[PDB]
């Protein structure tokens, strides 16, 4: 009834080459298979290479399903994607622990401490266990990129139920989206980030609003653009309207009018996910199965 | 003489002078004891703890002492891997004597149980470090200790509030000491987010009125604890307001011991950093006898970093002290709390010379960009470092309005910004607190820290 | 060796004003703190 280890690897193999292009039409069948595959790695208390591998390239498409459902108007709530890519980084953790605890080793570890470490952005838990792994772990490139990233998104104004501010946090809403355009940006890396470009734009706004006097003309749609990386103007005029900042001249935001102090509105559901101009252009210059093998 | 029947009637009367699973203490009268236990099964041993006389019929406490009589008859001495089931089993057993607070001997085990409780946590660091010859996990003997001392936690129960006697029950005159020696295991494993029940639960189970009532040692090891656990959160005045304690306490304790000056140590390594985010500084005088002068000038370099505006300098003293940093996780909290401190003081000279000694009121974004372009230096996007770095990908000279914005917003700089002007106008004065506040006092206002004094 | 240097307090046999008044009152004149001043008057300058 269960695939052994080595079947599971032809199986993730079979949906890598034959169903990631299907997307974004396939993706409840690729992510309940995937779920799957991982299930019958369970069923059997295995954590081999098998293991490590089916659960890395799952990881990754997962990334990718992020970004295309996105692109896309397809799905718009990505909550059973964002549960499951983040079980799967879990159980990536716990295995690349048990092979450090033996004296081995696992080649893209620190890839997916970085994925971890932006499962849960604002989660001081994941820097308190990235900061006891090996040093060639905490160095790597990836993990620093994931590290900057959470430095610049921390802010001491974010507002949440059950959420405690901590002292000093930056909120370099500037910076975030000065590294989004990197070239050094590891795609996939980029795609998970793209989940947060709402609340940063909205603190972003809230952050920039207490600095200006009362009396202070509003904000040209141009400045906030390139400063929060809009895609279009279509997007900041919704996006000014879902958080009802009154929009002046048709071209200009009244900052002051933004009355919300969180980023979550009590009543309405979330502003449906949004995406980057450059990494969708990033992803059309290379191929999914490229990015999900490395 | 019989020495197993001895033994047995020195416990049922209370008396547990070799009830012990240290050798260097019980060694001759383990020795014999194994000698004449020699011959007799596991049954044979149950019989002579079920029918001694004067055995208290308690069956946890005659699971004990059977316990302790297969420890003293299989002990191997020359081997504590293949003692180790004998002494871990007989220390279970022990602590769960504990559980019942009508148990017993319970006033009399207690000591027992704290003294085979620091033995315990010896040996299972000393079995974990061979967790790959033993084939297991990490720290898997010191996470069962944390569990037995876990449930013994969760036996103490708070005082009824109309008690009709004073007596401080030894489960609640250990309560603090099981509280460090949990949290403590919680951070050798190092998962110390296991210690938010323990924290959670101390107060409520205490009986004592004021935690000052507490042995100050125990009080000292405990706001240490719970200052590093409140800064692994990243909450860095509920960590500092600890720390600051636990170091004065320690102040007032009698130097006796190196160990105590090594404690005040630990303390420094963490309230020097917490209080420096905060903008605290300490006067090296009454930290002498606990820091070395190397120590003091690293912190001090790190200081006039912070002092005089130098953001490059911060990122630089954090690069070369990357290692013991992470060691104590600390980097991560000051490469992210520390610049805005830094860009408070900067901005803090430029505004003091540009408004109250040349009368300007308004600031235009060039010149913070020249400034920043001074204090920052390079970055990522400049050449000679190619590759992005924690110290040169997170503060760039062109985001002169982000750090406006949040100096405005964490209450550092009072100050209006005009976007479409590109300038900063602050109030037009001579007085330059009056613009640029003193900011523990901003810090501590918009982030105000549980009670110092905890009750 | 271990002992000494671990975070974890060692076990003993048991038995004030530390922080600065003020800083930004105290100033001195530092070296970083001088080519800032020098930055301020050639900005001073060329901005006339």
């Amino acid at each position: 009834d269960v695939r052994p280890p080595h079947i599971l690897v032809k199986t993730l193999d079979y949906i890598v080459d034959n169903l990631l292009t299907t997307l974004p039409e396939s993706e409840g069948f690729l992510w309940d298979r995937m779920r799957s595959i991982r299930q019958d790695f369970t069923y059997q208390n295995y954590s081999g290479p098998e293991a490590v591998d089916c659960n890395e390239r799952i990881v990754r498409i997962h990334l990718l399903i992020l970004h295309i459902m996105v692109k896309s108007n397809v799905e718009f709530s990505l909550q059973q994607e964002l549960e499951q890519l983040h079980k799967s980084l879990i159980t990536l953790s716990e295995i690349y622990d048990d092979v450090r605890s033996s004296g081995g080793t696992c080649p893209n570890e620190a890839e997916f401490r970085a994925y971890a470490l932006l499962s849960k952005i604002r989660d001081p838990q994941y820097d308190e266990n990235i900061q006891r792994l090996p040093k060639h772990i905490f160095q790597d490139k990836l993990v620093q990129m994931a590290l900057c990233f959470r430095r610049v998104i921390s802010n001491s104004a974010y507002t949440e139920r059950g959420f405690v501010k901590t002292e000093n946090c930056l909120n370099f809403y500037a910076r975030f989206f000065q590294l989004m355009q990197s070239p050094s940006l590891p795609l996939l890396m980029g795609f998970f980030l793209q989940m947060h470009l709402t609340d940063i734009r909205f603190y972003a706004l809230r952050a920039l609003s207490h600095t200006l006097n009362k009396k202070h003309k509003p904000i040209p749609f141009i400045y906030l653009e390139n400063m929060l990386l809009f895609n279009n103007r279509q997007e900041i005029i919704e996006f000014c309207n879902y958080y009802s900042i009154e929009i002046i001249n048709g071209d200009a935001a009244d900052l002051k009018t933004l009355q919300h102090y969180s980023h979550k509105l009590s009543e309405t559901q979330p502003l449906k996910k949004t995406y980057l101009t450059c990494l969708e252009r990033r992803l059309q210059k290379t191929t999914y199965k490229g990015l999900i093998n490395g | 003489m019989d020495m197993a029947n001895q033994l047995l009637d020195e416990l049922a009367h209370g008396n547990f002078s070799h009830l012990t699973l240290n050798l260097s203490q019980n060694g001759r009268e383990i020795a014999i004891l194994q000698k004449q236990l020699t011959g007799f099964d596991d049954k044979q041993l149950e019989t002579f703890v079920e029918q001694h006389p004067a055995m208290p019929n308690d069956t946890r406490f005659k699971i004990m002492c059977t316990s302790f009589l297969n420890y003293a008859r299989d002990v191997d001495p020359w081997s504590a891997w293949s003692s180790s089931d004998l002494i871990f089993e007989f220390y279970q057993c022990l602590i769960n004597c504990l559980i019942n607070d009508n148990a017993p001997h319970i006033e009399m085990l207690i000591p027992v149980a704290t003294r085979e409780t620091e033995f315990i946590i010896n040996l299972a660091g000393k079995l974990d470090s061979f967790h790959l010859q033993l084939h297991t996990r990490s720290h898997q003997f010191l996470s069962h200790i944390s569990s037995i001392l876990s449930r013994l936690f969760n036996s103490i129960k708070p005082p009824r509030g109309n008690a009709s006697s004073t007596n401080i029950p030894g489960k609640q005159r250990i309560l603090l000491y099981l509280v460090n020696k949990l949290n403590n295991i919680y951070f050798r494993i190092e998962s110390p987010q296991l210690c938010s029940n323990i924290f959670k639960n101390f107060q409520p189970k205490s009986m004592l009125a004021h935690f000052n009532e507490y042995q100050l040692d125990q009080q000292i090891e405990y706001r240490y604890l719970l200052g590093r656990y409140y800064l692994l959160n990243s909450q860095v005045h509920n960590a500092f307001v600890q720390f600051n304690e636990a170091f004065q306490s320690l102040l007032n304790l009698p130097l006796t011991n190196q160990a105590i000056t090594r404690n005040g140590t630990r303390i420094l390594n963490y309230m020097i950093p917490t209080g420096l985010i905060l903008g605290k500084m300490v006067k090296w005088g009454p930290l002498r006898p606990f820091l070395s002068q190397e120590t003091i000038d690293n912190w001090s370099v790190l200081y006039k970093h912070v002092r005089y505006g130098n953001i490059q300098g911060v990122s630089l003293w954090l690069r070369q002290n990357e290692r013991h940093l992470c060691a104590r996780q600390l980097l991560i909290v000051l490469l992210e709390k520390l610049p805005m401190v830094t860009y408070r003081n900067l901005i803090k000279t430029v505004i003091k010379s540009w408004t109250t000694e040349w009368g300007q009121n308004k600031l235009p974004y060039s010149l913070i960009e020249r400034v920043l372009q001074l204090s920052i230096g390079p970055t990522f996007e400049d050449p000679g470092a190619q590759e992005i770095t924690i110290y040169n990908g997170i503060h760039s000279p062109k985001n002169v309005e982000n750090v406006l914005v949040t100096l405005i917003n964490l209450g550092l700089l009072r100050a209006n910004c005009f976007p479409q002007l590109q300038l900063c106008v602050v109030k037009k004065t001579t007085m330059i607190q009056e613009i640029v506040p003193p900011v523990n006092e901003r810090i501590t206002k918009m982030f105000p820290a549980h009670s110092h004094v905890l009750w | 060796k271990s002992l000494e240097e671990d975070d974890e307090f060692e076990d003993f046999p048991i038995d004030t004003n530390i922080w600065e008044e003020n800083w930004d009152d105290v100033e001195v004149d530092d070296d970083f703190t001088n080519e800032l001043k020098a930055e301020l008057d050639r900005y001073k300058r060329e901005n006339q």
